[PDB]
Formats: structure tokens, C-alpha cells, sequence
């Protein structure tokens, strides 16, 4: 009852103000418990109004953060797992209750596969004295590199990311694990491009087009390895398959207080300069050479008949 | 004798060649405070060098040539010896205690070998003072000339260029360049100016403090987010450290990058540098020559948890931040210098021109 | 218990991951003669692939095909347990045995997993013997087909694209390509054949020899010597060895080049597989995934000085000739299978549609 609502609530307002929980396989797995928690405490007999209220609160998180796609696709995928019920019981109330129940089992317990997929796929993409580099935090890829790791011995060059230098963090963690890391600024990336082998990278959303939505900078990277013809790797998880389009949409970066960017002591120049602090960025599907997924590699041209295969057409819109 | 300075941290291994120093680990604390291995100006430049409160190039040229007249003007010649062969046989270990501070940039190399070229020209059967103030005055003619008058005409140059309406991007901190949008601003175009800023030196603060004081509408961004704003952009303006034979910029080590993903985004790409930081040598990447500053530097204050504090305690943790990079002649389309408007394969003719042929 | 085969020579660094084998130490000098932990058929078979007498992918695929259906036939049940799970156990040492005289080739790879497949679908209720000649039948359906329906196929479809009076570059040997030409003139085609060939195998003289018999105007050159002919080459025609799920062509070593140049000199691209070939395997180059065939192969016999004869003397000295290598999907245009023309674009929907989905 009102248990369901202030939980829904509390999810929204943490969506909405800061980022949590961390990690957006956690915010994957929240979501999901969320779905679950709702379709369970619902009066709900026909499967259509069950979709139409899952939409509805759908609708309610989209808005709470809409750069936060993982959220968005993943009711998505639980309105494309009704369907999918509705059909094979169509083509039956509590047994519908159930199944979706069980589908949704079942989808959690491979969701928290996937970064062990992809950690054991890691193996056959990296060889001996290779030299990778990285932008930002990702803890696929930091998984991806230190599993390659056990059986390797390779060069990482992780580019820190401005203003929040995830990167160093990330850096760090490789460094625990003895693989030699080089650490520079974002800046340097397309003086150092001439020695890289591989470009690994995560991301926060990967769009119909194959383009996909990654921290700032990446785009610059991405450009570089298609200017050295430097094949360019993505370790993104098929929760973070977004049905929308590019420019079919709105609200694609996500700007933060400038405050990261150029501080208040500044003084009275700041009430004459314009500060931008965009935190993602876009990146064309032409500068991706390979995604790589839990069920294995793909090309970016194929991205969208993996979304025909978990997204219903008609809810890329929710 | 100078000793060696200590290299501190640990070198990228590609980078093995060049010296990588620390700020904190200076040069003068095994000197004579009255010193008389190393003139006292040419310490107290060397210092100055080493602390980074001299960073820009012209600035940098500039008070070296006046530190050499402050060593020259208090030269005098020993009995039974020339000027000319003395004198720059002298001049050595200063240049050398320099390049140890820091690595002398392209304008003061050449302005170096400038000044040999004067003093070996220096006429036997002359006197000492004399000479010593024709030297002086050579140096004051030089860096007037090559500075101030190349300053003018490369901002004359540039006005013609810049049109109304329209969004330059910068990078970095230049005097040439900040230079001719003021001067472009005074003289009546309407324009506003993105500056890009790189860390960890964060030097675009200067050339945004420089804009907003004279009144030219300004934005800010870091080079990541340059992507972002390049739809907007109409031009990039760049501020060039040197110049070399093939055609290629070295400058910050941001410039490339800039210039790269300026080319994708269809923006004319704009550098701006005088004939004296052209260059005869020759490189094709920021490896075989570059310089690396404190990797210290790199460690950002975020509040409460500094994350590559201690890097040193991490064997396998490198950490790197190159100075200059260059930009292959093709990403570059102008090279705006006193003679004019010229494309990057243009310049060694130019440097064939200035080499009195 | 098969012995593991010494890797010989000194491995490049970067493939120290990939085994180096020689041709002349073998490894059945560590086996009974009346071969008992390996079938006789799967050690001839072996010992077949380490010499080299067996090159080409389908040529190896077929052998393989052939050397099951001996074993399985051949093959008894135990009692007290089923053939399903039993003869898929038994069969992996002799994979391993396989892959340990010659590494698998993409083919090969498919037919062994097809055979799995279709022994883990054998009914528990069955007998033994209807069960294997069952098996035997599926093996020779699955070949038939595979092999000589797709030839058939592809070959209508590459008709259907070749011209009159045009120049068509070949590389290597590759039995489907060969088909093609043959089927292409015997029609009534009137075209002539450049054949490109590498070192050290010089493949490239069997599709020469093939088609100097079937009557072709043919035309022979190294592939240094390709940049010379492309003017004159109006279409490149390739056999792939392997279709990754990108749709990468994982082909000779010399085939990416081969693309390469002929992009730049606006030739198509066309290359010729069948489905079975294809893999939902994936790489971005020649490092992570390759083979290293003897060092040895390399010397050359110039006369009387063979320059590289004692390289294993030489400290600081590597030798590698590599056997496979990748071309990026954007440097070939046309990929003809039993479906028809496709673009690489569409290679794993090909896989899709061939997984029973």
C-alpha cells in the first residue's frame, strides 16, 4: 500500500537529486525490484491496465532524470517481458501474475551475469604487450581489463577525465593489480594516440543509431582512434540499450554546477563569462569498431536488431 | 661546477630520454649565495624559470634577452683575449644552467643563437664598451623589433581576418593572441571569444581575465567539452610556441587535439607566431622531443579524498603530463606572421627568407 | 595421455600468447603405433594437417568430416551408457589431438560443433547401430550440401556478376574461387585472371595452374607488385577462411592489403564464403587470434647465400610469417553466400537466420 508509494517516492527523489545508488547495475537491479514490488501490490486484472500504470510511473522516473536511461529502458524491457506473457497466454490471471514474476527472476539473475560475461569475454581481445587506453571510470571495463590482466601483461593508459577525474580512481584500481598504468590529462590524448593499440571504453547509454551516450571527452578519443585507425572497443552491458533515437529525443547532456568547471573565487568575472559543464556527449556510431555484451561482440550495425529483439516498437515513446 | 638535477618520479618508459624535474627540488641550494660560477642574473632568471612565475614564450625570450644585457653590460674582458670567442665561450654554462631549470623553448634558442651570431660578428680591433653597448643595443633593437612590431603587424593581419559576429575559440594563455583580440575589439569588430582550458596549469584563466577586462564577451569550458561548443564555434585562433621546418605547430599540448576535432567539425583552424619562433629542426610526434613538467601536478583536490596522493607508492602507477605537442601541417589551414598571411608548407621558405638568402 | 608439442623458435612478443610449431618435429613419435588414446583415422588425419598436406579450408573441413565418419563408425557403445553423452566425450581428445598438430581453422570449428549438436540430439531410445549410420548420413547431408550446393550457388551468383572483358585479381589458393572463374568462363564469360601470391606457401601457383587448365588468360605477379597491376584490375575477387560476426574477413595474410590497396585505387572488393564459414567469433586485428606456421619458412634460397639460415644464432633476431589476418568490414563491399549478395553489414544476420531463429 502507502509502503509501495513512499518507496517509489524515495526512489524518485534519489533519482532526481543525486546519483544512486553508484553503481547503474544497482540502479538496474533497484528498478527492477521496484517493477516487481509494483506489478505484485497492484489490483490489477487485465494486462492492460497493469502496462498503462507501469507506464505511467515510467513516465514519472523518465522525468525524475532523464539522462538516467538505464532506468527508462529497463521498464521498457519489463513492459516488452508483459507483452511478450500477454501473447503467449493470448496467441490466466494468477498464472499471468506469476510468469511475469518468474521473467523477471530470470532477467535479474542473468543481469548480475553480465559483468562476469563480459570479464571472461575480456580474455580473447587482449594480447601480450599490448597497449590499451581509457577515459573516465567504468567498472565494466576496469573488470574487462584486470580480468585480461590474470593471463597478460599489458599497457593501460587511463585519460582522467575534467572537471570529476574519475580516471585517477580508476587508474589506482588498475595500478592495484600490477597493471602498469599511465595516468594524463584529457588533454593529452591525441599526443599520446600515436602509441595506442586498443581504445576500451564504457558507457551510459547506447542509442538505436549505434551511437552511444559516454562521459564528456569520449567523443575526442573516439575521433582520435578513428583518425590513427586505432580500433575502438565498447564494454557496455545490454542494460544500457536505449530504444530512442539521437535527435528523435530531448535532453541528452547532462550539465552540472560550473562550479566543477571554473570556481566562485574567481570573483566579478564570473558575472561576465558564460561556464559550460557538460558531463556526457555524443558519439556517431562511425567512430565504433566493436561492442562487446554479455551474449558477446557486435557491430554497431546491429545494435538495432538487438533492440527489436528486447524493446516493443510501439513503447520506445513510453 | 652546476651539479645535475635529480630527476624526480618515475618516467614513462617512452619518455625515458627526457628529464622529468620537480618544482619543490630546486637547482640553487648547492650555489654560493654571492654567486660566481652562474652570473646573478642568469640564476636569479633560472630560478624564476624553475618556480614557473615566467611561463608564456615571449615572456620568457623576453627576460632572457634582458638578463643576458644585465651579463654583458657587467662583462669585462680578460688581458690577452678577444671579446668575440670569450664572450660566448662564457655565455655556455649560463645557457646550460638554464636548459637544467628548465627546457629552453624554440624563441629562446633562437634568440641565442641570435646573440652568438652579434657576438662573433663583434670586430676585432673594436674596444670593450663600446662593443659591450652596440651589444645592448642590438638586443634592444631585436627583441623591439621581433616582439612589439611583429605583435602589431600580426594583429593588423588578424583584424583583417576576423569578421562581425562571429565565435573565436582560444586555448590556452598567449600574448599574440590576446593581443589581437583586444586590438581587434578597439577597433570596432563585434565578436565574443570560447576560451578552452586544460589542466593542470589552467592557464585559459589568464586569457579569460584579459578578455573580460577588456570588455570582450567571453565563455569558458575545459578541452573535453570542446566537442560541445565547436557547433557554435566560427574559428579557432591558436597561439603557436614554435614553429618547425615541415610545417608543423608545437605548442601546448592541447593544441592538436583541438585542431583535430576543429578539422571534423569543418572550423578553420588559425595559428598565430613571428618568424623568430620558426624553427630548422623537425618532429613528427610529441615523443622524440617534448618536455615533461611535475607529475605532481596531476593530483586534483577533490574535496576530501586526493586519489593519486601517493602514487609513487604504486609500482606499476605512472603518471605524465607532457608540455607541447604538435599538430601535422594538414589539421592547420593559416600561419599569420609579420610577412602576412601563409599556409603551414610555406614556412621554410620563410625561414629561408630570414636566414639572409 | 598426447603429449604437449614443443613450441619452437623464439615467439615475437606480442604473439607470445599463440603457439609456434616446426614442420619437422611431429608429434605422433610419442604414440602407439596401433593407435589406442587417439582413433587411427583422427592420427592419420593429424599427422595429415602438421605436414601441410592438407591446406585449403574446405579441403580440411572435408578431411575432417571424413575422419569422423571413420571414427564414429568404427565406434561402439559401452554398457551401462548412452552414445549421446559417451561419443561427444570421446571425441575431445581427438579435437585437442587436432587442434594441437594444427590449430582449427573456422570451418572446422562449425563441422565439430554441427557434429556435437547433432550427437547430443540422438535419441536415448535408440539402438546403436541406426544411430550411427544416422549420424554417418547426417555427416554426408551436411557436406554434401554445405560444400558443394553452396559452390554451386555462389558460383550462379558470381556469374551473374562478372562481365565481359574485364581484369579480376585473385590471391592464394582457394578452391571456391577457382570454381567460380571456371563455372564463369565454361558459361560463355570472356574475362582474364591477375593472380597475386605471397610468401612462403606461393599458393598462388595451384589457381594458377587451375586455371591455365581450364583455358583462363591468366596474368602472375607477387603481391609487393599489386599497386602496379590495380590500374589495370577491374574487380579483386577473395576467398574468405572465415566471417567474423562484425563482418570482418578473416582471410590469408595478405588479403587486408590486397583490400587496402584496392580501395585506394577504387576497385571493388568482393569476397566469396559460404555460410557454414561464418562465426559469431569476433577481433579487431591479427594479434588477438592468429596462427604462426614454422619461421623456418622464410628463408629463401638466393643461390648460394641463404641470408636468414642460422637466425636462431642471432640473439636480437625474430622471424614470424603470419598465417591469417583481418580486413576491417568498410574495406569490402560484396560478400556472396548461398542467400545471395550481401553487404559485411549483414553477416550476423546471415548468422542469425542460420541459427535456427
Amino acid at each position: 500500500g502507502s509502503e509501495l508509494s513512499e518507496r517509489i517516492e524515495s526512489f524518485v527523489e534519489t533519482l532526481k537529486r543525486g546519483g544512486g545508488p553508484r553503481s547503474s547495475e544497482e540502479m538496474a537491479r533497484e528498478t527492477l525490484g521496484l517493477l516487481r514490488q509494483i506489478i505484485t501490490d497492484h489490483r490489477w486484472s487485465n494486462a492492460g491496465e497493469l502496462m498503462e500504470l507501469i507506464r505511467r510511473e515510467g513516465r514519472r522516473m523518465t522525468a525524475a532524470q532523464p539522462s538516467e536511461t538505464t532506468v527508462g529502458n529497463m521498464v521498457r524491457r519489463v513492459l516488452k517481458i508483459i507483452r511478450e506473457e500477454y501473447g503467449r497466454l493470448h496467441g490466466h490471471y494468477a498464472q499471468l501474475q506469476s510468469n511475469i514474476i518468474e521473467a523477471i527472476n530470470e532477467l535479474l539473475v542473468e543481469l548480475e551475469g553480465t559483468m562476469e560475461n563480459i570479464a571472461a569475454q575480456a580474455l580473447e581481445h587482449i594480447h601480450s604487450n599490448e597497449v590499451i587506453m581509457t577515459i573516465g571510470f567504468s567498472r565494466t571495463v576496469e573488470a574487462f581489463l584486470k580480468e585480461a590482466a590474470r593471463k597478460r601483461k599489458f599497457h593501460v593508459i587511463v585519460a582522467e577525465c575534467a572537471p570529476f577525474c574519475q580516471g585517477h580512481e580508476m587508474a589506482v584500481n588498475l595500478s592495484k593489480a600490477g597493471i602498469e598504468t599511465t595516468v594524463m590529462t584529457d588533454a593529452a590524448i591525441f599526443a599520446v594516440m600515436s602509441r595506442v593499440n586498443k581504445v576500451i571504453i564504457g558507457t551510459k547509454t547506447i542509442l538505436a543509431n549505434g551511437a552511444l551516450r559516454a562521459v564528456t571527452g569520449t567523443h575526442t578519443l573516439a575521433l582520435a582512434a578513428k583518425h590513427h585507425s586505432t580500433p575502438l572497443i565498447v564494454c557496455a552491458p545490454m542494460f544500457k540499450l536505449s530504444p530512442q533515437f539521437p535527435n528523435e529525443e530531448d535532453s541528452f547532456h547532462k550539465f552540472v554546477a560550473p562550479e566543477e568547471v571554473l570556481p566562485f573565487t574567481e570573483g566579478d568575472i564570473l558575472e561576465k563569462v558564460s561556464v559550460h559543464c557538460p558531463v556526457f556527449d555524443y558519439v556517431p556510431p562511425e567512430l565504433i569498431t566493436l561492442f562487446i555484451s554479455n551474449i558477446g561482440g557486435n557491430a554497431p550495425s546491429y545494435i538495432y536488431r538487438l533492440m527489436s529483439e528486447l524493446y516493443h516498437p510501439d513503447d520506445h515513446v513510453l | 661546477q652546476v651539479p645535475t638535477r635529480k630527476d624526480y618520479g618515475s618516467k614513462v618508459s617512452l619518455f625515458s630520454h627526457l628529464p622529468q624535474y620537480s618544482r619543490q627540488n630546486s637547482l640553487t641550494q648547492f650555489m654560493s649565495i654571492p654567486s660566481s660560477v652562474i652570473h646573478p642574473a642568469m640564476v636569479r632568471l633560472g630560478l624564476q624559470y624553475s618556480q614557473g612565475l615566467v611561463s608564456g614564450s615571449n615572456a620568457r625570450c623576453i627576460a632572457l634577452l634582458r638578463a643576458l644585457q644585465q651579463v654583458i653590460q657587467d662583462y669585462t674582458t680578460p688581458p690577452n683575449e678577444e671579446l668575440s670567442r670569450d664572450l660566448v665561450n662564457k655565455l655556455k654554462p649560463y645557457m646550460s644552467f638554464l636548459t637544467q631549470c628548465r627546457p629552453l623553448s624554440a624563441s629562446m634558442h633562437n634568440a641565442i643563437k641570435f646573440l652568438n651570431k652579434e657576438i662573433t660578428s663583434v670586430g676585432s680591433s673594436k674596444r670593450e664598451e663600446e662593443a659591450k653597448s652596440e651589444l645592448r643595443a642590438a638586443i634592444d633593437r631585436y627583441v623591439q623589433e621581433k616582439i612589439v612590431l611583429a605583435a602589431q603587424a600580426i594583429s593588423r593581419f588578424a583584424y583583417q581576418k576576423i569578421s562581425n559576429g562571429d565565435v573565436i575559440l582560444v586555448y590556452g594563455c598567449s600574448s599574440l593572441v590576446s593581443r589581437i583580440l583586444q586590438e581587434a575589439w578597439t577597433e570596432g569588430r563585434r565578436f565574443r571569444v570560447v576560451v578552452v582550458d586544460s589542466r593542470p596549469w589552467l592557464e585559459g584563466r589568464h586569457t579569460l581575465r584579459s578578455l573580460v577586462h577588456a570588455g570582450v564577451p567571453a565563455s569558458y569550458l575545459l578541452i573535453p567539452a570542446a566537442s560541445y561548443v565547436l557547433p557554435e564555434v566560427s574559428k579557432v585562433l591558436l597561439g603557436a610556441h614554435a614553429l618547425l621546418a615541415n610545417g608543423s605547430v608545437m605548442s601546448r599540448v592541447g593544441t592538436a587535439q583541438l585542431a583535430l576535432v576543429a578539422r571534423a567539425h569543418n572550423v578553420p583552424v588559425l595559428v598565430c607566431c613571428e618568424t623568430y619562433k620558426f624553427c630548422e629542426r623537425v618532429q613528427t610526434d610529441a615523443f622524440v622531443s617534448n618536455e615533461l613538467d611535475d607529475p605532481d601536478d596531476l593530483q586534483c583536490k577533490r574535496g576530501e579524498h586526493v586519489a593519486l596522493a601517493n602514487w609513487q607508492n604504486h609500482a606499476s602507477l605512472r603518471l605524465l603530463n607532457l608540455v607541447y605537442d604538435v599538430t601535422p601541417p594538414e589539421l592547420v589551414d593559416l600561419v599569420i606572421t609579420e610577412l602576412g598571411m601563409i599556409p603551414c608548407s610555406s614556412v621554410p621558405v620563410v625561414l629561408r627568407v630570414k636566414s639572409s638568402d
